[PDB]
């Protein structure tokens, strides 16, 4: 778990992000 | 509190001139629930952006008006 | 007056209370 | 008139208390202090 | 000197006031000298 | 009327100027301005014989005209009463003043002027010029005010201010030239001390040439070149002068041009411009400020570039000075050029004389023009500004290798390089032919050195150049967007239809429609001024940079020059941080540093500049709401007191706040830029 | 959208009336005040809240009073 | 925090010193003025300590300020009793005589401030005070 | 059906936008004298044929404007104003009564006149929870 | 110094105020 | 060619650009606009344009450029933005309810943009498109590198 860092961040950043900016996207348009 | 000339101290809280002596130039109509229309000295901040002039005269409440 | 090269013609005030009261660090 | 107006009226004044705190710099030296 | 003359003579031609139309031609002169 | 707010005060001042406020027939008006002109031209003829005069009485012209190399001239002594002589310098042969920059010494020995008694005459002859042009004004408005007529005589007006002082000017001055300026200059140059040198009074290819670069005893262009280039534009404006119709059948009537030209796409094309031209002052102020803001800017590059005068180039003091000077008018200009022009489209706009015209097009197809201003800001933007960003987060990322650079990945401005090769290497015999030399050296050369210093050199043009070109790109184009969206939109927008009847300044159509703050053409006038101002700061910033990197310096013993700060600009101009540090941190050492030395004048404009600019934003972020509100709190103070002034006290108009914190804006940051040019050069340069 | 409230002190003078760029104000006649006239505000669904109505209205503690909400596309002034 | 003459930096700063005026002895005659006044050690600056330091001028700043205000107050009542019209040309246009006749009742204000002060003049009633 | 000859104008890009289908646009039909020009409100100059001329805007505020500024400088005070929905319900709305607001006329109810005066409007604090505005 | 056990325990650990975090907000809304 | 207004009242003039036949030719066979094409279609030329072209910034101007591992990152990369479209476009078709309006160069857009049906299509069909197209891209780039 040396790797965590290189999976947790992009997961977060990137894909939580995108999914939270999705989310978000259909709450104020729907 | 007479039409020809006078020296109000107005007692309306939201007027310019709220505690300030004008002189009444109308007669009170009848009718009319504020008919006093005193013309005080200073001019009313009314106009558009850096509009010198104002107002100097209103139609004041006669309950609000005290000689 | 510093810029025309007199540093002397500086209105230094001392803060005498922070003197009086005065972990502390110099108040000139 | 011109006189009267403000802008003559205070360049001249100002022109005058300028030149007059001026003149007494000139003259006395360096005041930080009274003596 | 003939060149200068003759554009003199074809300046009237684009005329068609006399000092304007000899000026340009004495220009036009310059110019082929 | 009378004074009843503070208000009018600050009115009277604002449209004592408004001719078209005040009155309402172009006659009076028309007569009021050309009065005005007058005026004005004696204050620049006062101004003018001021600076003769302080050049005559108080100044070190004479030995610098003696040693240009050795002495600094400095034609400013100031009077010692709370210590303030020490900004009187060193500036050798122990004369002691306040070094000027404005290079008016390199005007008088480029005109010639080696006498004191001449230049004595010079301040006098500009002084009663004053005298008479002032009074031409009182004559020409009260004694007799001219004909609507002759205004409108615009093709008349054409041919003489264009033969009488074009061309004629242009003789005139050759005359001038060659006969007093290009000897007179011949002479120093071979040595001949001031006082040696004759006095006016006591009095073709040799005095007329195509040499182009540089003189490289003087620095100057040789005034042969000048004399040469002086007399071709007298011939040509004779002649263009005479390509117009006045009063006589020869020549072309404008309005007859303008309304031959038309095309498929301009449909009505220019008839209908002649009329609001001839009516509409504004429209003429406009296209005016526009092309003389323009020229100003021109100026500044040719005159860096091929230094005139002699000994300018070797005194980098005033090549800044003078470069900066005139795109800060430059910039002021053009920008008054669209207020203007945005006051023609609210005031002396007709939709009756402009009917499918070139101007009623425009208005009809504003929206893709600012659409697509809009599109190539953001464009610029992006990949100008976001380029620099792009190389801060490389090289702050350790990935120099992936920055935008002369190493790594390169933006070469290729179009620029090539009109570089072509102006250096096409010397002779292409187009117009028999060019001795490169016009400049700026195209391509070797350091023309004179003394130590370099009064030319090869600017060069590599990704730093590219990308501070298309931040200029950029920001002229926002600049553009602002202004010429104040412009198309001061008569109406969606948001507000009935703006033309709002005005050119108002304030707003209040807090509806989401908000209509600084929707008025003036608004973007205030808003075109601070992206101005961003502009010509990044212009003037660009060129003391390049230039103390890449051109000036001093000859070592090697070939190599010593460049002023090192040629850091091909490495450092190319990231923000660059900026900061290697420009304004590193080249702030002097203002900072100068108290206490002649310089310390510098480094309090330094300081009082950034406190008027800060100052500033205490107009720009707040509104007349809190102010007026807290004032009326400070009245009831001198109420209590029967203190309260007869004119009742009113926080300034919400217009005025803003022209308050644009003017305290603009004054701290040209200031703050100021000081710090001038302390930099005047110290190391 | 903006409620536009008329208080009592209105002096029927039509100057706000004759402001408003889309003429949500009609002067109404009313018996309260010697003018013979009031501002009435039907049209408030088109009340854009430009104030050119306070702006214009000269009675000290104006009559007109705007009071902006629920911003419609016809409060905020959208051609789109 | 001692003596200017004490204070061996003090003397080092009146050796090579910046004459202000054109007279060359204005350096060296600011120094020995200064050297009445006590200077901190190490800067060798003269300092300013809250009676002849701040109070003496103190003192004539507020007979000046005093008289400045005193003289605009005094004209505002030669404005308000002028005229019916109290602003126009009262206060754009300045009555030279009214202003020297408030310039020459002030720099009094010292002795006025007494009979001021006695029944609240200056003061006017809260009552009064348009405040809303 | 709210007829009348379209103004000639070459056409602009201050015109109705994609809302003018969809949702709602406006049309000022006017009476001209005579085929005079007049300043386009969506910028330019087109020219008012002679007689009835009907204009399509794209919201009120354009063609009170094109009314209130400059038909009404014209002397031209014959216009009228339609909402136009996408269906074609034009609907009169600027003289409803048939006569300018400034002019009072009868059967025009007082909306949204207050009794007590500004000075009299009661404190949020009073009201708190109750959903009642202080205008209101 | 940290375990990987540790790491996963702590992560297993932080899901627990996670899936509290979706009650508590959707409760909220 | 000149500028003229069909329906003056709309803001849209007919221009050389917008309303010439070479234009009106281009825009409206594109396959955005091209008629007589299934939404999936639509959007696989659509998708395998995008792709196709987006492969070349990210293989040529990223940071990995010049070695072998530049071509997956090209095609990585454009495949992930087109991902970041595909996304988009469910979005977008989840709640939009507008339809292409007729304009001036398109008079009759259709209805494959202007109907969730038409989207979901047409999503598929970029994101199969998009990512084929930066596959292909780098497939040809290592073709005609090795070549
Ligand atoms: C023109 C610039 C100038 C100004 C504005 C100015 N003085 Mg001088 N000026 C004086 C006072 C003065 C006052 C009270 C004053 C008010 O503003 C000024 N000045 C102003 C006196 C000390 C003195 C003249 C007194 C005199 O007798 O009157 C004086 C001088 C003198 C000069 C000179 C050159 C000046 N000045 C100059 C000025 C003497 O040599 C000469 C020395
Ligand atoms: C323009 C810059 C400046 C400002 C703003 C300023 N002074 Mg001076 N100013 C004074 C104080 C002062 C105060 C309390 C004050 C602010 O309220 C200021 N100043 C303001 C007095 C001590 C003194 C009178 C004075 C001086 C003097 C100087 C000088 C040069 C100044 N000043 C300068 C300034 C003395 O020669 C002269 C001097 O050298 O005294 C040290
Ligand atoms: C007045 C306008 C003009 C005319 C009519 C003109 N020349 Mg020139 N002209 C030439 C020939 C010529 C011919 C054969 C010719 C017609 O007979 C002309 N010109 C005519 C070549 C010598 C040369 C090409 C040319 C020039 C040059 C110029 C210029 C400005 C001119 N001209 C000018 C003209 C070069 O720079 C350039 C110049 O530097 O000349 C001194
Ligand atoms: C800033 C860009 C600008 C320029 C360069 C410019 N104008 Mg205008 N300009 C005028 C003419 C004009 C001329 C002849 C002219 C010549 O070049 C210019 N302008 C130029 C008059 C027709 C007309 C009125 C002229 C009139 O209002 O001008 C009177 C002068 C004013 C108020 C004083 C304030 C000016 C600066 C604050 C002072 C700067 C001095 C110094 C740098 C810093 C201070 C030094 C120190 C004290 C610290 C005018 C308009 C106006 C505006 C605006 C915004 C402008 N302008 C703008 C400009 C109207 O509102 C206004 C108008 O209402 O629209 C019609
Ligand atoms: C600016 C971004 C923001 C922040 C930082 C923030 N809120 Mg809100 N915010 C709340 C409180 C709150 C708390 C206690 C809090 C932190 O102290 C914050 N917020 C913080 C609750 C009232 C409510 C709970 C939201 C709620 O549903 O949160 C869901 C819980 C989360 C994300 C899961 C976290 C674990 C992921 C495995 C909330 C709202 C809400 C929003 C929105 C947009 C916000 N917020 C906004 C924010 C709802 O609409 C939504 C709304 O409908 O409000 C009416
Ligand atoms: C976030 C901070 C940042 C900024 C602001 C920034 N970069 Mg970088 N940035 C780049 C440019 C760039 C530009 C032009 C730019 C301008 O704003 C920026 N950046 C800005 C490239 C050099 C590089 C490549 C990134 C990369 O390649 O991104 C993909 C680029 C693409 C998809 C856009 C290409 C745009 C089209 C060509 C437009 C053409 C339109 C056409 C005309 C229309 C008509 C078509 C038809 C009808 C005819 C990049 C880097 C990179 C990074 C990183 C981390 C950054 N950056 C960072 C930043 C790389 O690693 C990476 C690094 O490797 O650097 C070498
Ligand atoms: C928000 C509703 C939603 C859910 C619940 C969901 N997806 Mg999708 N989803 C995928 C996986 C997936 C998994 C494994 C999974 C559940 O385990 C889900 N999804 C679930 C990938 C195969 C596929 C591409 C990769 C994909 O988007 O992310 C991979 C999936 C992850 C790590 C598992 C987490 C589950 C998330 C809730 C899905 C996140 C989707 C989000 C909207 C976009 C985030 C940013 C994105 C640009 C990466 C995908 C799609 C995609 C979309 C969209 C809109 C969604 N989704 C939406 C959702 C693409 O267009 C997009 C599309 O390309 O496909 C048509
Ligand atoms: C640093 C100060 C500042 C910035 C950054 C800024 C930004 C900009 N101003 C613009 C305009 C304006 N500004 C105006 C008034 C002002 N603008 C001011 C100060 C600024 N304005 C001030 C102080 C004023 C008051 C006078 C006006 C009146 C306009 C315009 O009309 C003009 C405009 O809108 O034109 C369209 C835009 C220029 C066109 C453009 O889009 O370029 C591109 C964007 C740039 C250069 C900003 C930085 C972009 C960088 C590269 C970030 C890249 C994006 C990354 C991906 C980061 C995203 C991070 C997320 C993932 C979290 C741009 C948004
Ligand atoms: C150094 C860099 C430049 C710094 C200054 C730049 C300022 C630019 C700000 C924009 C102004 C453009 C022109 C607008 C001109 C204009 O009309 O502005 C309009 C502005 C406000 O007009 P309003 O619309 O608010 O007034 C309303 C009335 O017109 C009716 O409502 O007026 C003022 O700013 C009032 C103050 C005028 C000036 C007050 C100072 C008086 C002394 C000035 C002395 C100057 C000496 C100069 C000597 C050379
Ligand atoms: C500070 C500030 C004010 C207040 C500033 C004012 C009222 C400046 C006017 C007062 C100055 C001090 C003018 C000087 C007044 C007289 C000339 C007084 C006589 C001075 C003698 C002593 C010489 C505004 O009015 C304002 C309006 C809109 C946006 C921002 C602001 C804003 O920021
Ligand atoms: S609120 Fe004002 S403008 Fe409106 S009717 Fe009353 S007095 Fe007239
Ligand atoms: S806010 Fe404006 S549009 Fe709305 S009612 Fe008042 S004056 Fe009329």
């Amino acid at each position: 778990s040396d790797i965590l860092p290189a999976i947790m961040t992009p997961l977060v950043v990137l894909i939580g992000g995108g999914a939270a900016m999705t989310a978000f996207f259909y709450y104020v348009e729907r | 509190m007479v039409q020809r000339g006078s020296k109000v101290r107005i007692l309306r809280p939201e007027s310019y001139w709220f505690r300030e002596i004008g002189t009444v130039a109308s007669v009170d109509q009848s009718g009319i629930k504020y008919p006093v229309i005193v013309r005080f000295d200073t001019c009313n901040y009314n106009g558009i952006s850096g509009t010198a002039a104002g107002i100097n005269t209103n139609n004041f409440g006669v309950h609000e008006l005290e000689e | 007056v510093v810029a025309f090269g007199t540093p002397e013609k500086q209105i230094l005030v001392e803060p005498i209370f922070a003197q009086w009261i005065q972990p502390f660090m110099s108040q000139g | 008139k011109f006189f009267s107006t403000a802008p003559v009226i205070a360049l001249v004044f100002f022109t005058l208390t300028a030149g007059f705190l001026v003149e007494l710099n000139r003259f006395f030296p360096d005041i930080l202090f009274f003596p | 000197l003939m060149l200068f003359i003759n554009l003199l003579m074809v300046f009237l031609g684009r005329y068609a006031e006399m000092l304007a139309t000899g000026v340009f031609a004495h220009w036009i002169g310059a110019g082929m000298i | 009327k009378g004074p009843q707010t503070t208000t009018w005060i600050w009115n009277l001042h604002a449209l004592a100027h408004d001719f078209d406020t005040q009155t309402n027939d172009l006659e009076e008006i028309s007569r009021k301005i050309f009065s005005a002109h007058f005026g004005h031209l004696s204050i620049i003829f006062v101004w003018i014989s001021g600076m003769i005069f302080h050049a005559a009485r108080f100044s070190n012209y004479y030995a610098w005209l003696a040693d240009p190399l050795g002495n600094k001239p400095s034609a400013h002594v100031v009077w010692p009463i709370v210590g303030q002589d020490i900004l009187n310098a060193d500036v050798g042969n122990g004369f002691r003043g306040v070094q000027i920059t404005s290079g008016l010494f390199h005007i008088l020995r480029g005109a010639g002027m080696t006498d004191p008694g001449e230049l004595y005459s010079a301040a006098i002859g500009a002084l009663v010029a004053a005298v008479v042009m002032m009074y031409a004004g009182y004559y020409h408005y009260h004694k007799k005010a001219p004909k609507l007529e002759w205004f409108q005589n615009a093709e008349s007006t054409m041919t003489h201010h264009l033969i009488v002082l074009l061309g004629l000017g242009n003789l005139a001055w050759t005359g001038h030239l060659i006969h007093v300026s290009l000897p007179v200059n011949k002479l120093l140059d071979s040595g001949v001390a001031p006082q040696d040198i004759p006095i006016p009074h006591e009095f073709y290819s040799d005095f007329l040439t195509f040499k182009g670069g540089l003189d490289p005893t003087t620095g100057g262009l040789w005034m042969t070149d000048i004399a040469h280039h002086h007399l071709a534009l007298a011939v040509m404006y004779i002649i263009a002068g005479h390509m117009y119709r006045t009063n006589w059948g020869i020549g072309h009537s404008m309005k007859e041009i303008m309304e031959s030209h038309k095309g498929p796409f301009t449909g009505e094309g220019h008839k209908g411009l002649y009329e609001v031209l001839t009516t509409s002052w504004h429209a003429q102020l406009a296209i005016n400020l526009a092309t003389w803001g323009s020229f100003s800017i021109i100026v500044a590059h040719h005159m860096y570039a091929m230094p005139p005068y002699p000994y300018l180039a070797t005194d980098y003091g005033t090549q800044l000075n003078l470069f900066v000077h005139h795109m800060w008018i430059g910039g002021f200009l053009i920008v008054g050029g669209a207020a203007h022009a945005a006051i023609f489209m609210v005031r002396d706009y007709d939709p009756a004389v402009n009917q499918n015209n070139v101007l009623d097009r425009m208005l009809r197809h504003r929206d893709t023009i600012i659409s697509h201003l809009n599109w190539v800001c953001i464009f610029l933007g992006f990949h100008s500004f976001g380029l620099y960003i792009h190389n801060d987060n490389m090289r702050s990322l350790g990935r120099p290798q992936d920055m935008f650079s002369d190493t790594a990945i390169q933006l070469q401005p290729i179009f620029s390089q090539w009109v570089q090769n072509l102006q250096a290497n096409v010397a002779g015999t292409i187009r117009a032919p028999l060019a001795e030399g490169a016009s400049s050296l700026a195209w391509g050369g070797d350091p023309l050195f004179v003394g130590g210093k370099v009064a030319m050199q090869h600017v060069s043009l590599g990704t730093a150049d590219f990308m501070i070109h298309h931040i200029h790109a950029f920001q002229i184009h926002v600049t553009v967007l602002i202004l010429i969206k104040g412009v198309l939109y001061a008569r109406s927008s969606r948001l507000i239809p009935d703006k033309a009847n709002l005005g050119f300044r108002f304030p707003c159509d209040g807090p509806g429609r989401g908000g209509t703050c600084q929707s008025s053409g003036w608004d973007h006038i205030f808003l075109g001024l601070f992206w101005m101002y961003n502009c010509i700061s990044i212009v003037n910033f660009h060129f003391f940079w390049k230039m103390q990197s890449d051109v000036w310096g001093a000859a070592n013993a090697n070939g190599g020059v010593n460049y002023l700060t090192a040629g850091n600009w091909a490495q450092s101009s190319i990231t923000i941080n660059g900026w900061l540090r290697d420009f304004l941190w590193a080249q702030s050492v002097q203002v900072i540093n100068s108290y206490g030395s002649a310089l310390s004048a510098y480094g309090i404009l330094f300081l009082g500049a950034h406190f008027i600019w800060a100052f500033s934003l205490m107009f720009l972020f707040s509104g007349r709401g809190y102010w007026q509100e807290l004032i009326e709190s400070i009245v009831w103070a001198h109420s209590k007191l029967k203190i309260a002034p007869a004119i009742q006290p009113r926080a300034m108009s919400i217009t005025q706040g803003r022209a308050v914190g644009l003017g305290h804006y603009l004054l701290g940051g040209i200031v703050t830029s100021w000081s710090f040019y001038l302390a930099r050069i005047l110290a190391l340069g | 959208s903006h409620t536009v409230k008329i208080y009592d002190t209105c002096i029927g003078c039509t100057q706000c009336v004759r402001a408003c760029p889309t003429d949500v104000l009609e002067m109404v006649p009313w018996d309260g005040c010697k003018a013979g006239q009031i501002a009435s505000s039907p049209r408030t669904e088109d009340c854009v809240g430009c104030k050119r109505c306070e702006t214009a209205c000269p009675t000290d503690f104006l009559s007109i009073r705007v009071y902006l909400g629920a911003e419609t596309t016809r409060s905020m002034g959208l051609a789109y | 925090l001692v003596p200017c003459s004490e204070s061996p930096k003090f003397q080092e700063r009146a050796a090579k010193a910046r004459n202000t005026t054109a007279d060359p002895n204005s350096g060296q005659k600011r120094f020995e003025m200064y050297s009445s006044a006590l200077c901190g050690p190490e800067d060798g600056l003269p300092r300013i300590i809250a009676a002849g330091d701040f109070l003496i001028p103190g003192l004539f700043f507020i007979y000046i300020a005093g008289g400045i205000g005193n003289s605009s107050r005094n004209y505002q009542i030669a404005n308000r009793k002028k005229n019916a019209k109290n602003p126009a040309m009262g206060e754009i246009i300045i009555d030279v005589p009214l202003a020297v006749s408030s310039t020459i009742a002030g720099m009094a204000w010292p002795l006025t401030a007494f009979r001021e002060l006695t029944s609240g003049e200056l003061t006017v009633p809260d009552s009064d005070v348009t405040v809303s | 059906t709210l007829t009348g000859q379209t103004p000639l104008f070459g056409g602009s890009t201050g015109g109705l936008l994609s809302s003018a289908e969809t949702e709602e646009k406006y049309a000022i039909t006017w009476t001209s004298p005579k085929q005079q020009v007049f300043e386009m409100p969506t910028g330019g100059a087109a020219v008012m044929n002679e007689g009835e001329n009907l204009l399509y805007l794209a919201r009120k505020e354009q063609c009170l404007a094109l009314g209130l500024r400059q038909l009404r400088t014209k002397k031209i005070m014959d216009y009228k104003i339609y909402r136009v929905l996408p269906d074609g319900s034009n609907t009169l709305l600027h003289p409803k009564d048939g006569v300018f607001p400034e002019k009072s006329n009868e059967g025009r109810a007082a909306v949204n006149s207050v009794a007590r005066s500004i000075g009299e409007n009661p404190n949020p604090g009073a009201i708190k929870y109750t959903g009642k505005k202080a205008y209101d | 110094e940290l375990s990987d056990l540790q790491i996963v325990i702590a992560l297993v650990v932080a899901l627990l105020p996670a899936l509290l975090a979706l009650n508590l907000g959707s409760a909220l809304s | 060619l000149v500028k003229h207004g069909g329906d003056p009242l709309v803001g849209d003039l007919a221009t050389p650009v917008n309303s010439s036949g070479i234009v009106k030719a281009w825009i409206n066979n594109l396959p955005a606009y091209r008629k007589g094409m299934s939404a999936n279609a639509r959007g696989l030329e659509i998708g395998m344009a995008h792709g196709y072209y987006l492969y070349g910034p990210f293989a040529t101007s990223g940071p990995i450029r010049g070695t072998t591992m530049s071509l997956v990152s090209g095609v990585l990369s454009a495949s992930a933005v087109v991902i970041v479209l595909s996304v988009a476009i469910q979005i977008y078709s989840s709640v939009s309810s507008a339809k292409p309006l007729p304009s001036v160069t398109t008079a009759d857009p259709g209805s494959d943009f202007g109907t969730k049906e038409g989207w979901s299509a047409v999503g598929s069909g970029f994101l199969i498109g998009g990512c084929g197209g930066a596959v292909i891209a780098g497939v040809l780039s290592y073709a005609i590198a090795a070549f």
